[PDB]
RNA sequence: GCUUGAGUCUCGUAGAGGGGGGUAGAAUUCCAGGUGUAGCGGUGAAAUGCGUAGAGAUCUGGAGGAAUACCGGUGGCGAAGGCGGCCCCCUGGACGAAGACUGACGCUCAGGUGCGAAAGCGUGGGGAGCAAACAGGAUUAGAUACCCUGGUAGUCCACGCCGUAAACGAUGUCGACUUGGAGGUUGUGCCCUUGAGGCGUGGCUUCCGGAGCUAACGCGUUAAGUCGACCGCCUGGGGAGUA
């Protein structure tokens, strides 16, 4: 059970489905007795460059400690889900809890 | 890159072009992939930068 | 390399006590543990020729220590290679 | 005709020729002029003079549109380009932006060998 | 430097056309120039910063 | 027996070390479409080439492949070959701090085995750019070249082969001792930090130089100095690294 920092953009037009998804994702973490340390919803933020053109998107910062298998199925969940564009999951850098 | 029109100007005189792209970066990418001449061109460039 | 809990378990099994972590049986058993784990790693990959060089250092070093312990105490040798299942 | 009143001057200076294309903000060309199409074929079509007369000649041939404002977009290196934008504010245009839009790869394609001259 | 989400800090250490500035200019000891650049690149993936100014 | 050699354990650090998988942004080419019109491209100059069947320029959408600007640095890592976007997974080594443990377990190494750029070969993919061969245009006395326009193998992937390079610090490996200076990079301790602190202690590395050595050039605590251990190799040029 190691640490991870997940961010992911969401299509703006499915922003209302954002907290639901968050819950499901967090639920999946608690399926493996891993804990979630911070969680931020950064709002519809303007993109520095267009992607499918699609400017301003909805960001979610996560920072979860978990075993690697639920992180892996969380990655495949981010693959198939058409809502989410650009996930990024990262390193341990042991558990953080702050803002930016 | 971009410079907006000023309210009272005749010549914009943008220096944006000079600080980056024109002189070196495009004249460098006109000619061959080596790996070899750059290692020695940089070797003698850093060996020339001496007092 | 190996887990801290794994290394602690092997030191506890093969040493006179814990903190006896440099004895010849202990070093041999730690090298053995890592050799087997990396058998699992190099069955896959197979072209990780750099990591394999580290592995052959482990094999050679285990061999040196078995030769030492063979020409110091042969009873410890036979008990050791009996317990680790090496020598074939 | 069609009375666009703002455009973009895409100047494409290369080492051998400068080619000036005045368009609108949508990107549809309204009229172009090259340095090689203004007399002086050859060693003389890559000079600042040839580029400025190319730009003078491209300022003509867009009189049918009433362009007063334009952005300038500059590609490539070349003996042109600098003189080129000068000719544009010698032709009554209000020059608004001057961007340099030279394509730079982020180490993409391999460039050609050449030139053991 | 260690962090990439602070794009105020990262935006100081970048030029007007999206390019990373050399440590020959900004001081920045080499360890933090390496963390810096790697954080700039993680931020450009997330579209927090731009890769260039002609997107 | 013993610990000053060698090794194990604890905690961290830096890193383009390796292998597998994914993704991102610029750019080149191609395809489809809009605008638009007489050239574009190229060169020392030209021509071949592309272009009123609408090129080049320009904007939109798509496909695909390869490489990964800036950071980038006589910077880093690796035994060497070599390794440069970002992220994950598996994995090798190095270095540092204090302490504990084993107790000479070490050094070198003929045969042997492994790894080994590039080009090349085999099977199966892929193929955007570049480009041996090749073709055309020039240049020229000639031009089987340099230059130009195209362009196939190849370069890219998987697995196997080859087994070499100016594979080079043209400097075998390991250990010990012998004046200095300026840097770089990565650890760390101490002390008003009361800066852009001070003072030390390691690892790797760059430049200059002292004694000494050297035919000289130069090397110079990372030795080509002063020694020890083991290995490899040399014995005039050619013929010939050939039969």
């Amino acid at each position: 059970m190691r640490h991870y920092e997940i961010v992911f953009m969401v299509h703006p037009d499915q922003s209302e489905q954002v907290p639901g998804m968050i819950e499901r994702y967090t639920a999946a973490i608690t399926g493996a007795e891993g804990k979630i340390h911070r969680l931020e919803d950064w709002g519809r933020r303007q993109l520095a460059y267009p992607i499918n053109k699609l400017h301003k998107a909805h960001y979610v910062l996560m920072n979860v400690e978990a075993p690697q298998e639920v992180i892996d199925e969380l990655e495949t969940t981010f693959r198939f889900n058409d809502a989410v564009i650009r996930s990024m999951v990262m390193r341990t850098k042991h558990a953080v809890t702050e803002a930016s | 890159i971009k410079v907006r029109e000023n309210e009272p100007f005749d010549v914009a005189l943008r220096r944006f072009k000079r600080s980056c792209e024109k002189a070196g970066v495009l004249a460098e990418v006109r000619r061959r992939e080596f790996y070899e001449k750059p290692t020695t061109e940089r070797k003698r460039a850093k060996a020339s930068a001496v007092k | 390399s190996l887990s801290t809990e794994a290394t602690a378990k092997i030191v506890s099994e093969f040493g006179r006590d814990a903190n006896d972590t440099g004895s010849t049986e202990v070093q041999v058993a730690l090298l053995t543990a890592q050799i087997n784990h990396l058998q699992g790693h190099f069955a896959e990959h197979k072209k990780d020729h750099h990591s394999r060089r580290g592995l052959l250092r482990m094999v050679s070093q285990r061999r040196k220590l078995l030769d030492y312990l063979k020409r110091k105490d042969v009873a410890r040798y036979t008990q050791l290679i009996e317990r680790l299942g090496l020598r074939r | 005709r069609k009375q666009v009143s703002d455009g973009v001057a895409h100047i494409h200076a290369s080492f051998n020729n400068t080619i000036v294309t005045i368009t609108d903000r949508q990107g549809n060309a309204l009229g172009w002029a090259t340095a090689g199409g203004s007399g002086f074929r050859g060693s003389r079509k890559s000079t600042p003079f040839a580029a400025q007369v190319a730009a003078e000649r491209c300022a003509d041939a867009v009189k049918e549109y009433g362009i007063k404002n334009l952005e300038v977009m500059v590609k490539g290196p070349g003996p042109g380009r600098e003189s080129t934008i000068r000719a544009l504010n010698a032709a009554g245009f209000r020059i608004t932006n001057i961007t340099d839009v030279t394509p730079i790869p982020h180490n993409g394609c391999r460039p050609p060998k050449k030139r053991r001259v | 430097e260690i962090d990439y989400k602070d794009i105020a800090t990262l935006k100081n250490y970048i030029t007007e056309s999206g390019k990373i500035v050399p440590s020959r200019i900004t001081g920045t000891r080499a360890k933090y120039q390496r963390q810096l650049a790697r954080a700039i690149k993680r931020a450009r993936y997330l579209s927090l910063l731009p890769y260039t100014d002609r997107h």
